[PDB]
RNA sequence: UUGGCGGAAAGGCCUUGGGUGCUUGCUGGCGAAUUGCAAUGUCAUUUUGCGUGGGGAUAAAUCAUUUGUAUACGACUUAGA
RNA sequence: GCCCUGAAAAUGGAUGGCGCUCAAGCGUGUUACCUAUACUCUACCGUCAGGGUUGAUAUGAUGCCCUGACGAGUAGGCAGGCGUGGAGGUCAGUGACGAAGCCUAGACCGUAAGGUCGGGUCGAACGGCCUCUAGUGCAGAUCUUGGUGGUAGUAGCAAAUA
RNA sequence: GGAAUACUGCCAGCUGGGACUGAGGACUGCGACGUAAGUCAAGGAUGCUGGCAUAAUGGUUAUAUGCCGCCCGUCUUGAAA
RNA sequence: GAAAUUGUUGAAAGGGAAGGGCAUUUGAUCAGACAUGG
């Protein structure tokens, strides 16, 4: 032959995995993520956009709204770890929000009419609350950018 | 933090200033040094005149041409102290040194641009009072430099110009104050005040 | 088409080229350990060629594995090939260089049939 | 919005090194605005980018990025250490670099 | 566009007159999504070749030959419509 | 105590260099920071040691499996292996539909000696495995024979009248 | 006279940020919390989401960049000599 | 029909040798993957 055949050959039986022990416990957010808190997004498509926190969801994310009619950002998912939690807050008492969950955003282009109509519903309430305080509406439309002489490790936000 | 930093090297101590500049380059900050002839050196004039003469007496015996090169101008004296603190024989070295310009007097592009000082190299700050020291431009004509009077002449001329520039500017900021006043005490004023502004 | 096997680590991938094989043509690249009394290599001064020692010995569990997943087995004909039937997630075939163009169509065939992998198809391959 | 920047400006100073041996695997970054280690703690873990130009287009782009994060403080004056996925080119000592505000705990 | 000033490397600076876009000084009407939870994003300026439409300008150096204020050879210095 | 004198040698030079004067000097003290092949934890290789285990039960019992510790090296000792000519045996082994040989910043395997493969070139023979055997591995020996460079288009080709 | 505080030490006191690792591969062990059924951070990582197609990534190679590297062989206490 | 050595073509680098080590940029090159309803 071209080579003396092996004397062994291992077992082609792919074995099972050991009973792993990693429960999946809930994620407690940091004490600065109160729903209705204005958030600075730091990455992705709407980086720099100032934005209002709506709801923790089960894939650890945050429900964001913009609101759309203020700065163009939709009801959206966002990861806590790419967000500066500012120290301004809007009341979120008038806002439904309980219909929104993971499966809402589920990958099942065009835009559903539901998304569009839900937007207006949630938005108009937030916009209603935003207007009770001056220059908050503008502040939301302006983008955040660090300036010459800003040192993040000092700034309050 | 700035693209270029221009240093009025007046009243500074040669090697300390040299030192900060050599680091500033190696980290990629473009630097121009100006008024290199009003650079200071600790110790009385004679000592440094003597020290320089040592430097002079060093030359390749078989061909003084390839010998250590004794540059006599203040800029060039100062550039020596700097090169000594950079690894100039490597590309990184050369690159750093290409971010540096040194001038005697302050020539035209810079003459109308802000210069800074380097407090940790300021003679007046560092040197103990009473302690004697040396002026570079005076050290230089001492050991051969040819342009001490030509620079002083162009400097006095720049100084006239720069001060009428300043007289006019100071007269303008007066105006904006006496423009301001009206709104210095306005309602918006008070609101800004509430914020540190 | 192959087993588990952990992430194949290689530890030291460059060749080990005999000292001064880059100096003189007469000195082959094939490794040879420096013996001479002063030699900087044998004495291991900083900044020289590293020498082979058992520390580079590869993981017992991913050793001999080609990137695919299988130890390669030299195969010179059909019967040679057919040793590998049961052990198809473990080995692949390399058709010995000296196998005629016409015979390699056969072994490629039977392999196909048997689900056996071939490391070097495209043999003396037309087109 | 003349300003669009969501990062702090950095310079690439050195590899980690002794007097005569360098470790390419770690880079010493100098974060603008950071004087002391106490400050530089803010940025630990935060992602760095070096951004360079090329000739060959890739993702329809002639601009590229080398990514990595700030990992530990260095020395007494706010210099900080960093590892990148690959390892910065050393031609880049004294080049600009970018330190982002994420991962955030603000 | 009206005046000026700048020669240290000035190649830049102030000033006069309108024209034009923007104006977040203020008050409204719209837009943004789906780039899907970060990757991937504003394009800066060098050269260099080609393309067009306009304005423009229309030579010299070398080889060779020659001089000998020059010369080992190159080089130097002359001369030739 | 520090500083000054005492203090003179031959290329131009050395607190390592620059340069430093309430030091970047001398004495002392307080903290922080940088960094070896060392120390601590973990993966992997090997070596050594201790243990489990063919009880009827497919594929290595010089094996599989569990555990701990250790790793510098000339001269030198032993061990495990790689490569070459020829011999017994066996793959009813490869081959003119292309052996061997050669070339190849092409591929894969081995810590390594090396092995394997593609493309090219070629043209009649040649492998693997168990063993046997030695005229068995080169960088050196002012080694042997042969072949070739740099030197270099260089020294030079100027005695004897033309 | 009654306190505070510093300094030092202890806690099987509570907590934030950052880094490297994830070997093993059914079960068997020691526990923990539970009234219980059960649950667990208890003899070694899982879960969720996303990216990649003449590509993400990895190997080789050339070059550049930072640091580092004297000529081997030999006799010798000592060799780049 | 090897090597030394050489011409040509093509690629690259070169401020008083060249060559080597760790690391990465940049270029060239090369891979390992494959099977899921139409
Ligand atoms: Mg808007
Ligand atoms: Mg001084
Ligand atoms: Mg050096
Ligand atoms: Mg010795
Ligand atoms: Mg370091
Ligand atoms: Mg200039
Ligand atoms: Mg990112
Ligand atoms: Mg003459
Ligand atoms: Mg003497
Ligand atoms: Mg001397
Ligand atoms: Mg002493
Ligand atoms: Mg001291
Ligand atoms: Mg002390
Ligand atoms: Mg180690
Ligand atoms: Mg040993
Ligand atoms: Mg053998
Ligand atoms: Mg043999
Ligand atoms: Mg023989
Ligand atoms: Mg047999
Ligand atoms: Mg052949
Ligand atoms: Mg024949
Ligand atoms: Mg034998
Ligand atoms: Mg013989
Ligand atoms: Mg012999
Ligand atoms: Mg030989
Ligand atoms: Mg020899
Ligand atoms: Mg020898
Ligand atoms: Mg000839
Ligand atoms: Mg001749
Ligand atoms: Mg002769
Ligand atoms: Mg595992
Ligand atoms: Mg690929
Ligand atoms: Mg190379
Ligand atoms: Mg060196
Ligand atoms: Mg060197
Ligand atoms: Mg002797
Ligand atoms: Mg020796
Ligand atoms: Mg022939």
């Amino acid at each position: 032959s071209a080579q003396k055949a092996p004397k062994w050959y291992p077992s082609e039986d792919v074995a099972a995995l050991k009973k792993t022990r990693k429960a999946a416990r809930p994620q407690k957010l940091r004490a600065s993520l109160v729903p209705g808190t204005v958030l600075i997004l730091l990455a992705g498509r709407f980086r720099g956009k100032r934005v209002v926190y709506l709801k923790h969801l089960e894939d650890n994310t945050l429900l964001i709204s913009g609101p759309f009619k203020v700065n163009g950002v939709p009801l959206r998912r966002v990861n806590a770890r790419y967000v500066i939690a500012t120290s301004t807050k809007v009341s979120v008492e008038g806002v439904n929000v309980e219909k929104f969950n993971v499966e809402y955003f589920a990958k099942e282009k065009e835009i559903k009419a539901e998304r569009v109509e839900d937007q207006k519903v949630v938005d108009k309430a937030l916009i209603a609350e935003i207007k009770k305080t001056p220059l908050l509406k503008q502040y939301l439309s302006a983008s955040f950018s660090l300036k010459n002489g800003d040192k993040p490790h000092m700034l309050k936000f | 933090v700035e693209p270029v930093v221009v240093i009025d090297g007046k009243g500074h101590l040669v090697g300390r200033l040299a030192s900060v500049v050599a680091k500033q380059l190696l980290n990629g900050q473009k630097i121009v040094v100006v008024r290199a002839e009003e650079l200071n050196i600790s110790g009385e004039f004679f000592r440094n005149k003597l020290k320089y003469h040592d430097f002079l007496r060093k030359a390749t015996a078989f061909n003084k041409t390839r010998g250590p090169f004794h540059f006599r101008a203040p800029s060039r004296i100062f550039y020596k102290a700097l090169r000594g603190m950079v690894s100039h024989k490597t590309a990184r070295g050369k690159a750093a040194l290409e971010r540096l310009k040194v001038f005697e007097g302050i020539p035209p592009p810079y003459d109308k641009k802000k210069r800074v000082v380097v407090p940790q190299a300021l003679r007046v700050l560092r040197l103990k009072p009473g302690r004697k020291y040396t002026t570079l431009g005076k050290l230089s004509t001492s050991v051969g430099w040819k342009y001490e009077d030509v620079v002083a002449k162009l400097e006095a001329k720049r100084k006239v110009s720069s001060a009428e520039y300043y007289a006019k500017k100071r007269a303008f900021t007066k105006k904006v104050a006496s423009a301001n006043a009206t709104a210095a005490e306005s309602d918006v004023a008070k609101q800004l005040a509430a914020l540190g502004y | 088409a192959s087993l588990p096997h952990p992430k194949i680590v290689k530890k030291h991938t460059k060749k080990f080229k005999r000292h001064h094989s880059d100096r003189y043509h007469r000195v082959a690249e094939n490794w040879r350990k420096q013996k001479g009394i002063d030699s900087v290599v044998r004495r291991r001064f900083r900044g020289n060629i590293s020498q082979p020692k058992i520390g580079y010995g590869s993981n017992k569990k991913t050793k001999f594995l080609s990137p695919s997943g299988h130890k390669t087995f030299l195969v010179a004909n059909v019967k040679d090939l057919e040793t590998l039937t049961m052990h198809t997630k473990t080995y692949a075939a390399e058709i010995a260089h000296n196998i005629s163009a016409k015979n390699r169509v056969v072994i490629l065939a039977r392999a196909k049939a048997l689900g056996i992998k071939v490391t070097n198809p495209k043999g003396r391959l037309a087109l | 919005a003349e300003s669009h920047r969501l990062y702090v400006k950095g310079k690439h100073l050195s590899y980690q090194r002794s007097k005569r041996v360098n470790n390419p695997n770690v880079s010493l970054i100098k974060i603008e605005g950071v004087a002391t280690p106490q400050d530089a703690q803010f940025y630990l873990g935060k992602r760095i980018a070096y951004v360079y130009r090329a000739s060959k287009e890739v993702r329809g782009s002639k601009i590229r990025v080398m990514w990595g994060k700030v990992t530990r403080t260095h020395g007494n004056s706010g210099v900080v250490r960093a590892t990148f996925r690959n390892n910065l080119p050393a031609k880049t000592f004294g080049a600009s670099v970018r330190i982002f505000l994420y991962p955030s705990n603000i």
